[PDB]
DNA sequence: CTGTCCTCTGGCGA
DNA sequence: TCGCCAGAGGACAGCGAGTCAGCAA
RNA sequence: UGCUGACU
């Protein structure tokens, strides 16, 4: 009988120390806590009164022994006040700040009043109210702010409980922040001008106060309580009623002693790290109490008192932070080590629990259980047990299993009893079994601890558990004689289990109401899909892919036996005659084709009273794969009419296509997907297990499947071409390398060697990179010349009878780059992108001359692994599979990191009953789930694409889901007129960004006016001679309630998903997919116009099909999608070109949010016309940065008389795409350079110990140190400049100064882009596109070309430049549209419902807020946002502000043992009386 | 595992009569699926496959040495021909008869003689199920390990992959009442844990910090949570709880 | 004084006769070093061409 | 691999120790192999291996085994744990109370240990 | 009354469980059961011939609540 | 290692 | 003449799961 | 409790 009691709430505050006594049983005095042979001594750490430590003793404070006794709290008491090292910085600063002889705060009291009622508005939520005071306080202090604080706390009260929000914790959090940042610094006093007695601290346990004494507990202490007097009523809101005695410690508390367990160490048996640090802290005591009795019987006596307080300080910071303290040892980690790590308290025993009644095995192939089961091998059956109640149509059967006993299956090893407990059978005497078996229905009835009993529900995880179909439910098939439990194949894609040692976890619900979720939610039917696209995730895999290819080919007859024997297999039916077909084949000899087989294996799987389904689709062979010998041309053929390419079941009857992956398998659309579809789960699990087995059926009786080397060999007069295009091969690196460095194109062979040596040898390295890319691009060349020698044609047998094709080609095994790669070619050898590194002395491997050109040397392997590569090629493969090896170990940890950072902060992101996505704060992140309730999973076939598919079906899909009830239970009109509204306003307004509006449509008498009537009159108000004509007509010259302009120019309907709440309200559905059904309906009326196959659907009841399909896919509420959102981002990224890619840029967008990006850049499109092209060349060539190094040829310094010529180079090669002139550049020296030149001087300096005539002139007005320059009337001849210090400065090689700034100036550029490009084509579909991308981010320095460029269309991947030129929810697009330009580099695609709550919640409050340590600042959960990461800092602010908790987030519902509050849990049961 | 890496556990133990035998009256002892070798590209056990089957037919024993056999001598033309200097076939595939079924199968199979290493890591040794035992006194949960009974951990990636399902009470049965479940009482009025004593024997836990008996009340609440109220009191902080 | 060493532990380990190929590879292994097992960057983990014959590409641990 | 690992049991007294009961020597092998010889100690055994997919149990991994095989010898092995009991331990410096032997008579002992309390070579125990 | 008339499939998840952990705690079982030893698939028979006397109480993110009937709620 | 966060930190016209 | 735009370094805190063993302090 | 190995 449970406690019944429930939390509602948890809040963080400090105690009294007034109040802790009485929490304490007693007083420790004695430091030797481990008494002579082990045992507590009296008085010490381990007491007899602050509980038994174990189950030997009874504790002296309540009579009660061990796990019965909830241990006692004692106290060592100190001989002198500390400072508590928690409450510690702050008291520094509230010491810092504040005047010592005052003791008043040296802030001006406006901001003083001004946080405080700031604080007191927001402790009831009022958060207009804070930017209202800080306006009326800055418009004008106490009575002006505080009537309206008070107006505002009495008119908004009753809203202390709505306060704790997200938005109201972030505006506190900001204030108190901003206070403690920018108001406590030392300043000179106000009232008294000298009241800076300069607090200021060294290392903790370290105050030291000026005229250099010490600050000591006591005079801090009181210097606290004389300050908190005067600026009381302010502080009391900063902190919480705060006494200021609890900055300070006169006793520490000894927890609990069954919370302090002795274990051992080197050299010591009996030991605990809490009790060594509690120990230290005692000793201190003891010396100090020996001291004062000293001075009692009475500089170095009292220079020894602040000594020995300085090293007890730090020994109770060492208690409360083993790192507090740096310069003391014996130091055992303190409770923040205790409380905040990966290892931890809250990431182990509080969020990772370890748990009773679970197994784990390794997992072996079964194949011969259905898809739904687990095979346990009868070790685990026999110790796994299920606490059942006995009643009375179970007690005969609970009966038998205490008869068979602890030991037999079908037994029990425990019989509990109603009021005492646990009366065991384990006993083997088979009698005192039978004694119980009885009196059992002899309150709570018996329940009988019964065995697994083939049938239970398992709960089975895999533990890199990285997606929601890592955990599934199965069906407890008991198996005998083994200790492997045995799983379908099916389920291994979605666990990613290899059956090559794979242990695997299964736990046993104990609840009966866990076991209904189990079998409801959790099941693994339910589970098909990925919750990542929706896509298949079960499907069978290998050998079932490649006989169901083969059975399936056209060629295939089957006599009336192998027919048969065929499809029983595969059936193995149990209720119910087996419907068969009629041979294909009648005459000759009746047979049967292998697609028969297949058939009536359908047609008896699909359920009774269903109908056998239709499907139309494409396989994953291709219909080229067949084509042996040339293709000829028939006139009326196309051939793909009648292929083997397109699937064709009609009425459950396979009519063609081979049924290779593209079903059975985890690609969409296919045939199990469709049965999943419209017959349910557990039809497309029967469809899977009965197809599996009769595909092995098929290779294990009469067909066979191998692979020997006459399928992975290459035909003769086939490697002949190989070998010649090798050959060929091995003459490619000189005009490679040469053309990459475009030298002369011929007469240099040295002098190429030469400039490879100096691009390797530079600094910068982008030269090197260069000829490695022009060199692999014509290695790459040659590789793709020899694949198509040999392996299309090239081998011995061909693909339907090949082996290794027909495993890659029907996506059993491998890839097309794998049956290469084992025959006629291995590649080009990459590492880092790059071909091989080179030694330090210019050669790749010992065997290759330096810098050798032959591609070979650069890792360009031609062998194959048909005929083995040859030494050195082995080393080369060897780096790279090295580099992968090391490569993968490494992402692990960097996606495992990201996914933990998203999942603590989406993690209570549910759907609810109003269909919005909110967080356990109550915080509306979406309106809809993905822009439109839908789930992924359920809207796989709501695509334009599969109406065909869902018409087809529709008597199934309508007769075994929707049901034609639910229609006649639907009804449409609110939502129909809502379409008929918009429809009829868009007819209206063709252009929709038309600046629409009463008064712009009455501006048709345009001409009107413009004839005679304006024509005299000037710009009055700046408005216009006509305009005035216009206003006067329209304003009060117009009917007075029939000047109806207003409805000609009024706003669309708002969309129906917005008004008509899509869940109950039939045929609101979203503006896009009714424009798809418009579509689909208006081209399926003119098909069954001309169809030779009679239609019984009509339009009108197609569409009401689709209106019911999509309200039923409608997002349940409870859904908790944020998790499914992060583990979707998470998932592809753990597991898997001028800009960033991979997790980089992940942790850029999500984790980082920074305003720094290593890679930013524009795209605005060029404006398509004439006079733009022509600008636009002029545009690139005037924002790429020119810089004065970029412009030079050598600088000739003479020297303390320090003369400088430039020598700038000639306008040939530099004018050219850079737009400068050498006035302006010698301009820029006389004005920019030969000034910084100056300041670089003067830095160095500082710590060291006609017309040439004005110019001149005018350079020397302002410099004290130029003498004269030169001038070069002829193209910058000679322009040298001289200065002199005469003195005494340093004459070193200055140049070093002259060269290390020649280079950082830069002539000029705009602010933000290092380069312009104009990437020609970026379209084929209007290929006419132009693209002027930019390597860096300038928003407003492009807005002066809008006639030369596209600014709609601009886009940028800064995400914070846009957010602060376009607003916010401009950011959330380009967030959601760079996480998916992310994923599209690999192929992977999430769904973009999912980025869209991700781009939601960090866009929440205004600003694009890092996802991060630092987002959850801004967090409504204390016991949230400390089970993440810097749990000690995040416990110290919610102890000092009061923090409270509602335990309404998985983690605070999970820490204090609650039930989440999503999923299963959202509503009550309420039983009614 | 064989000498080229691939390794894998043993599934069944097939009978000797249901083995596909051969037209020669052998009957192979070890079943290896052919998919292994698409995506690993483990081309040195098919060649070691024919070498080991000639040197069993001709009593020789042939060199694996790596680099010895090149593109112009190859290392499959080398044992083909052994091969078929002994009656067998060039390419190393002998045609199997089905055990189950008794007909010779459509695709001729490749059969030979490879060298098997048996690994160290046994079902024998890493194998556990646990019900009941022993628990961390500190924590009081499962102690976590296989020498010892020990509970197999459940981890914040499978808290946070089984409430995206929606089950929380396979959460809460998990988390809450297999590895720790208590019974820690509060006051309710003063809202703390650590107030209520027991008393010297009608036994009644009395509130120290206010005297009262009547506002004791019994909550179910985890044992590392009460564990942490203690840590934070050693720290002076206080959780105030509010019990409905 | 570390002895000018840079590494204060498994600078001995146990030699287990399993089989004489995990015996005979404890007198031929080289370890770049125990604290190189906790880094960010993976730069002493290349490979690099400087070790032909000193060093074999393919006997490394491979976790 | 579970091998041959020494010659010399008996004298041992390790933790583990893992032998393969019949070990063989590879029909093809490198030359090297024969230079150390490494057939003092060999790993492994010759089997008939077909490449083969019959069964449904040995896809993703798993290989399947004749079950004559397995009964006719094949790859069967042993391990020899060697507990090393020094009874200095459950005492301190105190009076012996450690002597391996058994009171005459002892209903727990009566015949699974031989008069010195240490069970016989050859024993089973469970 | 303005919620989904349906019964998510959570809320027939927690229905089933409460059902069945009243069944087996020896509750009279108003179906007709025949032979049957799973207090789940009992629950599940009464679930399908609507006798359940247990009111869904949906909750608004609030505190605002709905009460609903297992028998009046669209069991798919 | 890398990032933010944090804490200063002296330097020209108002 | 020092406040705020700029400007510097210093400090901290994070670094994927989950398993099995031995040896030793 | 830590260091060494090891598994996916
Ligand atoms: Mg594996
Ligand atoms: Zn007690
Ligand atoms: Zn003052
Ligand atoms: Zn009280």
């Amino acid at each position: 009988n449970m406690p019944w009691r429930r939390l509602q709430g948890i809040s963080f505050g400090m105690y009294s120390a007034e109040e802790l006594k009485k929490l304490s049983v007693k007083s420790i005095t004695n430091p030797r806590y481990l008494d002579s042979l082990g045992n507590p001594s009296a008085n010490g750490l381990y007491d007899l009164a602050l509980g038994p430590a174990d189950s030997k003793e009874v504790c002296s404070t309540c009579v009660q022994d061990f796990s019965n006794c909830s241990g006692h709290l004692g106290h060592i008491e100190l001989p002198l006040t500390v400072y508590n090292p928690l409450l510690f910085d702050k008291l520094y600063l509230l010491l810092r700040g504040s005047c010592l002889n005052c003791h008043m705060l040296t802030c001006p009291r406006a901001v003083i009043h001004l946080l405080l009622c700031q604080l007191r508005v927001l402790e009831v939520g009022a958060l207009q109210a804070v930017y209202e005071l800080e306006r009326i306080l800055n418009r004008f202090i106490r009575e002006e702010l505080e009537q309206y604080t008070t107006e505002i706390v009495q008119n908004n009260l009753l809203g202390s409980q709505g306060a704790h929000v997200k938005n109201v914790c972030e505006s506190k959090s900001k204030l108190i922040a901003l206070f403690w940042k920018a108001h406590m610094n030392a300043k000179r006093c106000p009232h008294c001008k000298t009241g800076r007695s300069v607090v200021r601290k060294e290392h903790n346990s370290k105050l030291t106060i000026t005229f250099r004494g010490y600050l000591t507990p006591t005079s801090a202490r009181e210097h606290l309580s004389a300050l908190w007097k005067n600026e009381g009523f302010f502080l009391n809101y900063l902190f919480s009623r705060f006494n200021p005695s609890v900055f300070f410690l006169d006793f520490l508390v000894v927890p609990p002693s069954r919370y302090r367990p002795v274990s051992r160490l080197g050299d010591q048996m009996f030991t605990n790290g809490q009790t060594v640090n509690l120990q230290a802290v005692m000793k201190d005591v003891v010396l100090i109490r020996k001291l004062l009795a000293l001075m009692a019987q009475e500089q170095s006596l009292i220079d020894k008192l602040y000594n020995i307080w300085i090293r007890l300080q730090s020994h109770v910071n060492i208690v409360f932070d083993s790192e507090m303290d740096k310069l003391m040892m014996d130091k055992y980690p303190g409770i923040r080590q205790i409380l905040e790590k990966k290892e931890g308290l809250f990431r182990k025993h509080m969020m990772g629990k370890r748990v009773d009644y679970a197994a784990r095995s390794v997992i072996c192939p079964d194949m011969y259980i259905n898809t739904n089961e687990i095979g346990i091998p009868m070790v685990f059956a026999t110790k796994l047990t299920y606490p059942q109640p006995v009643t009375p149509w179970n007690v005969q059967e609970l009966r038998q299993a205490v008869i068979n006993g602890p030991n037999v299956h079908p037994g029990a090893s425990m019989v509990i009893n109603e009021d005492g407990s646990r009366t065991a059978l384990s006993a083997v005497d088979m009698t005192q079994r039978e004694a119980v078996a009885k009196q059992l229905l002899t309150q709570g009835t018996k329940i009988v601890c019964r065995h697994v009993k083939n049938g239970d529900i398992l709960l089975l995880n895999r533990q890199p558990t990285l997606h929601r179909p890592s955990i599934q439910a199965h069906r407890a098939r008991i198996l005998p004689e083994e200790k492997v439990l045995r799983l379908h194949y099916a389920n291994c894609k979605a666990y990613n289990a290899d059956f090559d040692g794979d242990e695997m976890n299964a736990h046993f619900p104990q609840s009966e109401l866990g076991r209904a979720e189990a079998y409801v939610l959790a099941c693994t039917d339910q589970q098909y899909l990925v919750p990542k696209d929706g896509q298949p995730l079960a499907g069978l895999i290998q050998d079932h892919m490649v006989s169901g290819a083969s059975m399936t080919t056209r060629g295939c007859f089957f006599t009336r036996e192998h027919y048969m024997e065929l499809v029983y297999r595969g059936l193995t039916d149990k209720v119910g005659r087996v419907k068969l077909l009629s041979p294909s084949i009648l005459k000759p000899f009746p047979l049967w084709t292998g697609k028969q087989v297949v058939s009536t294996l359908l047609i008896n799987i699909i359920p009774e009273d269903h109908i056998p389904l239709n499907l139309s689709g494409k396989a994953k062979i291709t219909g080229k794969a067949w084509v042996k010998e040339t293709p000829r041309s028939v006139p009326g053929f196309n051939p793909d009419s009648m292929c083997e390419s397109q699937v064709i079941i009609r009425e459950g009857e396979l009519l063609c296509g081979v049924l290779d992956k593209a079903h059975y398998g985890s690609s969409a659309y296919g045939l199990v997907h469709c049965c999943y579809e419209i017959y349910g789960g557990e039809t497309s699990g029967k469809v899977l297990t009965c197809l599996a087995r009769l595909f092995t059926a098929y290779l294990q009786l009469y067909r066979g499947f191998t692979l020997g080397v006459e399928d992975i060999l290459v035909k003769p007069k086939a490697d002949v071409k190989r070998q010649r295009i090798i050959e060929e091969s091995t003459h490619c690196g000189p005009q490679a390398v040469r053309a990459a460095l475009n030298l002369p194109e011929a007469a240099s062979y040295d002098e190429v060697r030469g400039k490879w040596q100096d691009a390797h040898l530079g600094k910068d390295q982008r030269d090197f990179n260069m000829i490695d890319l022009k060199f692999k691009e014509e290695v790459n060349h040659y590789s793709n010349e020899i694949n198509k020698a040999c392996m299309p044609f090239g081998l011995h047998r061909q693909f339907p009878e090949n082996s290794l094709q027909m495993m890659v080609q029907s996506g059993a095994k491998g890839s097309t780059v794998n049956t290469m790669q084992i025959s006629c070619l291995l590649g080009q050898i990459e590492l880092e992108g790059r071909r091989p590194p080179l030694m330090a002395s210019g050669k790749s491997l010992p065997c290759f001359e330096p810098y050798e050109f032959t591609p070979r040397a650069g890792g360009f392997v031609t062998g194959r692994f048909l005929t083995g590569i040859k030494p050195p090629e082995f080393f080369f493969h060897c780096m790279a599979g090295r580099e992968g090896l090391v490569d993968t170990a490494v992402k692990t940890s960097r996606s495992g990191y990201l996914q933990r950072c998203i999942i603590k902060h989406l993690e209570g992101l549910v759907v609810q009953y109003d269909l919005t996505v909110r967080d356990s704060d109550g915080s509306v992140v979406q309106f809809l789930y993905g822009e439109d309730g839908l789930d992924i999973p359920k809207t796989q076939f709501l695509q334009p694409k599969q109406f065909p598919f869902l018409a087809s079906n529709y008597e199934v899909i309508m007769k075994s889901q929707h049901l034609h009830e639910v229609l006649s239970r639907a009804d449409p009109k609110k939502a129909l007129h809502h379409f008929r509204a918009i429809k009829k306003w868009q007819s209206k307004h063709p252009n929709t960004l038309l600046r629409r509006g009463a008064f712009l449509s009455y501006s048709q008498k345009i001409q009107e006016a413009v004839k005679a009537l304006k024509l005299e009159s000037e710009n009055r108000n700046g408005r216009s001679p006509g305009t005035q004509e216009m206003l006067r007509m329209w304003y009060e010259l117009d009917e007075e309630s029939r000047r109806k302009y207003q409805k000609k120019a009024a706003a669309c309907p708002d969309p129906s998903l917005s008004v008509w709440r899509p869940d109950i309200y039939f045929a609101s559905v979203s503006e896009t997919f009714e424009t798809k059904v418009d579509d689909y309906s208006q081209e399926w009326a003119a098909q069954t116009e001309k169809s030779y196959e009679k239609s019984e659907l009509s339009l009108d009841r197609l569409r009401t099909l689709l209106q019911l399909k999509w309200q039923r896919s409608l997002c349940e509420p409870g859904e908790a999608v944020g998790l499914l959102a992060a583990q979707s981002i998470g998932e592809p990224s753990t597991q898997m070109m001028n800009v960033t890619l991979g997790i980089p840029r992940l942790r850029e967008i999500l984790m980082v949010a920074s305003a720094n990006i290593k890679t930013p850049m524009m795209s605005v499109p060029v404006l398509n016309t004439k006079k733009a092209l022509k600008r636009v060349k002029s545009l690139k060539k005037q924002l790429t940065r020119v810089c004065l190094g970029e412009v030079l040829q050598k600088i000739d310094v003479q020297e303390q008389v320090y003369q400088l010529r430039f020598q700038f180079l000639p306008h040939a090669y530099y004018q050219q795409e850079k737009c400068l002139r050498p006035e302006d550049i010698l301009r820029f020296m006389e004005t920019r350079f030969f000034k910084l030149l100056m300041e670089s001087i003067k830095k160095k300096n500082n710590k060291a110990s006609e017309a040439m005539e004005r110019r001149v002139q005018a350079v020397r007005e302002i410099h004290p140190f130029i003498d004269d320059y030169q001038y070069d009337t002829e193209e910058s001849l000679w322009c040298q400049v001289t200065v002199k210090l005469p003195l005494m400065k340093i004459n070193f090689d200055m140049s070093s100064l002259v060269v290390s700034l020649a280079h950082g100036a830069v002539i000029y550029a705009t602010k933000g882009i290092t380069r312009c490009l104009l990437n020609e084509t970026t379209n084929n579909k209007n290929e006419k596109e132009l693209v002027l991308n930019t390597e860096g981010i300038n928003l407003p320095e492009l807005f002066k070309y809008a006639e030369v460029l596209d600014l709609r269309r601009l886009y940028s991947n800064d995400i914070h430049a846009i957010a602060n030129t376009y607003g916010i929810e401009a950011a959330l697009r380009v967030i959601e549209k760079e996480i998916k330009d992310v994923f599209a580099v690999y192929g992977i695609a999430v769904d973009p419902r999912h980025l869209s709550l991700v781009a939601d919640y960090m866009c929440f409050e205004g600003v694009y807020k890092p996802l991060n340590r630092f987002g959850i600042r801004s967090n409504s959960s204390p016991l949230q946002q400390m089970t993440f990461e810097t749990s000690f800092q995040f416990l110290k602010q919610a102890t000092m502000l009061g923090s409270h908790d509602e335990l309404r987030s998985p983690s605070a519902c999970l820490v204090v043992g609650k039930v989440v509050r999503g999923g299963t849990g959202l509503f009550e049961l309420k039983q009614p009386l | 595992a064989s000498r080229h890496g691939q390794k894998g556990i043993l599934s069944r133990l097939w009978p000797a009569e249901d083995m596909p035998f051969t037209e020669s009256g052998m009957v192979p002892d070890i079943l290896f699926n052919p998919h292994g070798f698409p995506s690993r590209m483990t081309i040195g056990m098919l060649i070691e496959s024919m070498a080991g089957k000639s040197a069993a037919l001709h009593g020789l024993c042939h060199d694996a040495t790596p680099f010895i056999f090149s593109e112009e001598n190859s290392a499959l033309e080398y044992f083909g021909e052994m091969l078929k200097a002994a009656g067998y076939n060039f390419y190393g595939t002998e045609r199997l008869y089905s055990g189950i079924s008794g007909l010779e199968l459509e695709a001729d199979i490749f059969i030979g003689v490879v060298y098997y290493q048996r690994l160290r890591h046994m079902v024998s040794d890493k194998f556990q199920v646990r019900t009941t035992g022993a628990r961390d006194r500190v924590t009081n949960q499962p102690i976590g390990g296989r020498n010892v009974q020990g509970g197999i951990r459940f981890g914040e990636m499978e808290r946070d992959a089984l409430l995206a399902h929606g089950t929380s009470f396979l959460l809460h049965d998990r988390l809450f009442n297999c590895s720790d479940r208590s019974v820690a009482h509060v006051c309710v009025k003063c809202g703390s844990l650590l107030s209520p004593l027991l008393e010297k024997p009608n036994r009644k836990y009395n509130c120290t910090l206010c005297s009262r008996s009547d506002t004791i009340d019994t909550v179910s609440v985890p044992y590392v949570f009460r564990y942490f109220v203690a840590e934070l009191a050693a720290m002076n902080i206080k959780v105030k709880l509010d019990v409905v | 004084t570390g002895l000018g060493l840079l590494q204060d532990s498994g600078l001995c380990v146990v030699a287990d006769k399993l089989n004489f190929i995990r015996y005979l590879s404890h007198f031929r292994c080289v370890h770049r070093g125990a604290d190189f097992a906790k880094m960010r960057t993976t730069t002493v983990r290349r490979l690099l061409p400087e070790s032909w014959g000193f060093l074999c590409p393919v006997h490394t641990p491979d976790g | 691999t579970m091998g041959f690992p020494l010659l010399t049991y008996q004298d041992r007294s390790d933790n583990k120790l893992y032998r393969l009961q019949t070990p063989q020597s590879p029909l093809v092998r490198p030359s090297m192999y024969d230079y150390y010889d490494m057939d003092n100690y060999p790993i492994g055994t010759n089997a008939i291996v077909a490449v083969i997919s019959y069964t449904g149990y040995d896809m993703e991994d798993a290989m399947i085994v004749n079950k004559a095989s397995w009964e006719r010898g094949f790859a069967h092995g042993s391990v020899y744990k060697s507990e090393f009991i020094d009874l200095s331990e459950k005492i301190k410096q105190g009076d012996s109370s450690l002597v391996f032997g058994i009171k005459p008579g002892d209903p727990r002992v009566l015949q699974k240990l031989d008069d010195d309390g240490l069970p016989f070579i050859g024993a089973k125990l469970q | 009354r303005i919620t989904t008339p349906y019964m998510t499939k959570y809320e027939r998840a927690r229905v089933l469980g409460t059902r069945a952990l009243q069944i087996a705690m020896c509750a009279p079982v108003m179906v007709e059961l025949e032979g049957e030893t799973d207090p789940l698939l009992i629950a599940m028979k009464e679930l399908k011939a609507r006798k359940i006397p247990i009111i869904i109480r949906r909750y608004l993110p609030d505190g605002s609540y709905e009460d609903w009937g297992v028998d009046e709620l669209i069991i798919t």
